[PDB]
């Protein structure tokens, strides 16, 4: 009837308006569109909220930071959401991996490193990993952990350099007692570029990306192998006799969230 | 021959402990070699009186 | 390079490994990643000449 309908265009209207702030959001515009992002009620359709942040950080290798600097902004405040982007991206990791999908798999370990660089995901499963993706090492999931390295070799270093030496040690063993060609040789050489060059063309963050403070922050630890789910199908809506009870109430929790003389001489 | 001894920086970490001031080794080459490796299965076997000189 | 040219005999001594030790304070497996290498780079060298 009348609440059906509502119901429906707002699922309709708000699911675009929000992926069109999805593939929006700036740099320029992080805490604008954020709050954009919010002014809509983005945890009502939550699930599809995770849905255009993984569709964001995967099909775009440069605006991953983007989509994780939402993913912060929103995580902070409702941990939960960023958590079910990190067990989707965990999905997604194992998904390309396991499936041996390597444009999946990049997307999705792009996706957690800028997470472990914005604070997001913790290190312990970003350990689990690069070691499965060091553990028989070829050319594929060598480039995957040295592409992963490439952007998260500073945040797992500055927070726990045992990871880094860890790293350095099992892939210079890895590339230098084994049967790998010049593609995981030059790569073994290409990681410690990066580590000899301090991480200087890579850091955490580039400016905007982390404005939330020391411990104001969320990193909530999702490992990979821990049989996490995606609970994805909320990205389809579904009918609400609490319509307006939760809407009240989640309105109420945006509203409470936000002389000449040198010449002379 | 110039000399190379790296000052620590606390007491802490080990004596031999390798420091990010070393360059990282990554000794790089072709498929790396094969010796000519006597296999075992024909046999070889230490008689258990000679534990690593001084692993005490 | 010249030996090879004047095919002579190929020792190899490799020395001064306090310098690994006392000076370089290399952990041993490191150690010996470095000890592999040279005779990995002299060993492909002669494969060039």
């Amino acid at each position: 009837k009348n609440s059906l309908a509502y119901q429906r265009m707002s699922w309709e209207a708000l699911k675009k308006s929000i992926n069109g702030l999805i593939n929006k959001v700036n740099i320029s515009n992080i805490s604008i569109i954020i709050q954009e992002l919010l002014q809509e009620n983005i945890v009502r359709g939550r699930g599809l909220l995770s849905r255009s942040v993984l569709q964001a950080q995967s099909a775009s290798p440069i605006f991953t930071h983007v989509y994780a600097a939402l993913v912060a902004i929103i995580n902070s405040k409702f941990p939960q959401i960023g958590e079910l982007i990190l067990k989707r991206l965990i999905l997604n990791f194992r998904k390309g991996y396991r499936r041996n999908d390597k444009q999946l798999c990049l997307t999705a370990s792009k996706f957690v490193a800028h997470l472990i660089n914005q604070n997001v995901a913790h290190e312990v499963l970003c350990l689990e990993m690069l070691t499965l993706l060091l553990e028989r090492p070829t050319d594929d999931s060598v480039e995957v952990a040295i592409g992963f390295l490439k952007e998260c070799g500073l945040k797992l270093t500055q927070v726990s350099p045992r990871g880094i030496n860890a790293i350095f040690e099992r892939l210079r063993n890895i590339l230098h007692e084994s049967e790998i060609d010049k593609r995981v040789q030059y790569m073994i050489e290409v990681m410690f570029a990066v580590r000899k060059d301090g991480f200087k063309d890579h850091p955490i963050i580039l400016e905007g990306l982390d404005l939330v403070e020391e411990d104001d922050q969320f990193t909530h630890m999702l490992p990979l192998e821990d049989d996490y789910n995606p609970e994805d199908v909320l990205n389809v809506f579904k009918m609400d006799p609490n319509f307006m009870e939760n809407e009240e109430k989640y309105k109420a929790i945006k509203k409470e969230i936000l002389t000449e003389i040198n010449l002379v001489s | 021959p110039n000399v190379v001894f790296i000052k620590t920086e606390d007491p802490d970490l080990p004596a031999f402990y390798f420091d990010p001031l070393i360059n990282p080794i990554s000794h790089r080459h072709s498929v790396k070699s094969q010796e000519p490796l006597p296999d075992d299965d024909e046999e070889f076997e230490l008689p258990e009186f000679v534990e690593p000189f001084l692993k005490d | 390079k010249h030996a090879v040219q004047e095919r002579l005999a190929v020792t190899v001594c490799i020395n001064k490994i306090d310098r690994l030790i006392l000076e370089l304070k290399l952990p041993p497996t490191d150690a010996y990643y470095k000890l592999r290498h040279i005779v990995d780079e002299v060993n492909g060298l002669i494969s060039m000449y």
